[PDB]
DNA sequence: GGTGGTGTGGTTGG
C-alpha cells in the first residue's frame, strides 16, 4: 500500500469478485 | 441510473456525492482521485441557464457513502472545498463540450474500506481499454427513470446504483443526436437491437464511468457522467466527457496548485 | 433521533 490507486480494499484486496465485474472482462473477449 | 441494481459495499469506494448546504440537497456525483483531489462535471458547479454558480461555500463533498439520505455514522467522510476549479474552455452554451472540474479539498481525507482513489489511465490504458464494445461501469445516485411528473419521492434510489454499459462507435453516437459531439465526449449504452438497457440520468452527472483492467486488475476512470437525452430512450446514448483527452488540463492543475 | 427503520445491527454506538 502506497500507489494503490484503483484497488478496492473489499475486493481486489481480499481476492473477491464484485457480482457484475465478470461481464466487463467477458466484453474484451466478446 | 436506469436499469441498474444496488451496489455492493465497497464496490465504488471512489465514489463521491457533491452536496448542497442550503437548501439541503444532492447535486452531483463526483469521484475522489487522490487523498486532496475530486473530479466532476462543470455543469454541476456552473450552468447559467439554470441559474447554477455555485463556490466553494455553497457546498460539502461527501464521500464513503452507500446510502443515499442517511448520514452513514462513522463511515462517510464530509470535507470542505478549499477552491473549485472549472476548465477554462467548458462550453456550458452549446453542448457542454470539457464538461469537466475539479475540487481541492481544504484537507486530505483518510482512505478506509468504504474510502479510495480511482486511476486516471495513461495513453496506452486509455487506447487499449476505450474502444466500442468493451463495457464500463457507471454509479450514482439520480434518479430511476426520466422522470415526468416535475417532481417524485418514488424516482429516487435509496443507495448507490450501479450499471454496466458498453461503448459506442462514434457514427453512431453522433447519428443518434443533433447536438455536436467533440472528441473530449464518448457515449455509451444499449443499442436498441441489443435488448439488455441502461443509462445515466438526471443526479448522476459528475459521476464516474470505470473499467477495469484485465492486465494490471485495477479500476480506471475513463470518463465522466456528462449529458444525454431524456434516459435510457432506444436509439439514445449516454454522453461522457472524455478523461484521457483532458489529462493535460487535469495533470496542470494537480502539479500547479498541488499539495 | 442524530449532519430509516428497526439492532443484543448495519457499511456504525448507544
Ligand atoms: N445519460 C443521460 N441520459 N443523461 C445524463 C444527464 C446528466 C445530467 N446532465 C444534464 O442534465 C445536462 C446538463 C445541461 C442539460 N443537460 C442535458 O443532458 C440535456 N438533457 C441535454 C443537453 C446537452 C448539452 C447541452 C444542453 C442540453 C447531470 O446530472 C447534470
Ligand atoms: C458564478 O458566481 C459568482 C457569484 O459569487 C460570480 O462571482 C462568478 O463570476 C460566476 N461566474 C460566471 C461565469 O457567471
Ligand atoms: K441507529
Ligand atoms: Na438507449
Amino acid at each position: 500500500g502506497e500507489a494503490d490507486c484503483g484497488l478496492r480494499p473489499l475486493f481486489e484486496k481480499k481476492s473477491l469478485e464484485d457480482k457484475t465485474e465478470r461481464e466487463l472482462l467477458e466484453s474484451y473477449i466478446d | 441510473i436506469v436499469e441498474g441494481s444496488d451496489a455492493e459495499i465497497g464496490m465504488s469506494p471512489w465514489q463521491v456525492m457533491l452536496f448542497r448546504k442550503s437548501p439541503q440537497e444532492l447535486l452531483c456525483g463526483a469521484s475522489l482521485i487522490s487523498d486532496r483531489w475530486v473530479l466532476t462535471a462543470a455543469h454541476c458547479l456552473l450552468y447559467p441557464p439554470w441559474d447554477k454558480n455555485f463556490t466553494e461555500n455553497d457546498l460539502l463533498v461527501r464521500i464513503g457513502k452507500h446510502s443515499r439520505t442517511r448520514y452513514e455514522r462513522n463511515i462517510e467522510k464530509i470535507s470542505m472545498l478549499e477552491k473549485i476549479y472549472i476548465h477554462p474552455r467548458y462550453n456550458w452554451r452549446e453542448n457542454l463540450d470539457r464538461d469537466i472540474a475539479l475540487m481541492k479539498l481544504k484537507k486530505p481525507v483518510a482512505f478506509s474500506d468504504y474510502i479510495h482513489p480511482v486511476c486516471l489511465p495513461d495513453r496506452e490504458t486509455a487506447a487499449s481499454l476505450l474502444q466500442a464494445g468493451y463495457k464500463g461501469r457507471v454509479t450514482g445516485w439520480g434518479n430511476l427513470k426520466e422522470t415526468w411528473t416535475a417532481n417524485v419521492g418514488k424516482g429516487q434510489p435509496s443507495v448507490l446504483q450501479v450499471v454496466n454499459l458498453p461503448i459506442v462507435e462514434r457514427p453512431v453516437c453522433k447519428d443518434s443526436t443533433r447536438i455536436r459531439i467533440t472528441d473530449n465526449m464518448f457515449c455509451a449504452g444499449y443499442k436498441p437491437d441489443e435488448g439488455k438497457r441502461g443509462d445515466a440520468c438526471e443526479g448522476d452527472s459528475g459521476g464516474p464511468f470505470v473499467m477495469k483492467s484485465p492486465f494490471n486488475n485495477r479500476w480506471y476512470q475513463m470518463g465522466i457522467v456528462s449529458w444525454g437525452e431524456g434516459c435510457d430512450r432506444d436509439g439514445k446514448y449516454g454522453f461522457y466527457t472524455h478523461v484521457f483527452r483532458l489529462k493535460k488540463w487535469i495533470q496542470k492543475v494537480i502539479d500547479q496548485f498541488g499539495e
